[PDB]
């Protein structure tokens, strides 16, 4: 997510995944982890969650 | 008339099916994972649940 943006323009991000049951629970909870926390300045929050 | 003999073939077949539900689930997971082009049905099925 970090290399897009960098500018005034809105940057769309597309996380292509397999089917939601087909994705493993680790990949899933990582995905709603990154999806829940889309905020500018949220990196250290994500690092503390790591 | 209301009580039924469940012998060794039927109980073992039910247990085998209860096992088979797990391995089809794992096969369905990994088969839904992509790039199937070089894959063989020894790594999708796993004999340990059966």
């Amino acid at each position: 997510r970090g290399r897009v943006g960098r500018s005034h323009h809105q940057a769309y991000a597309w996380l292509l995944t397999p089917h939601p049951k087909a994705m493993t629970t680790d990949a899933q909870k990582r995905l709603e982890a990154i999806a829940s926390l889309e905020d500018l300045g949220a990196g250290f929050a994500l690092a503390t969650h790591d | 008339g209301n009580r039924r003999i469940r012998s060794v073939g039927e109980m073992a077949e039910n247990q085998f099916r209860v096992g088979l539900v797990r391995v089809e689930r794992a096969v369905k997971e990994r088969l839904s994972l992509g790039d199937l082009d070089t894959l063989m049905p020894q790594d999708m099925i796993n004999a340990k649940p059966i």
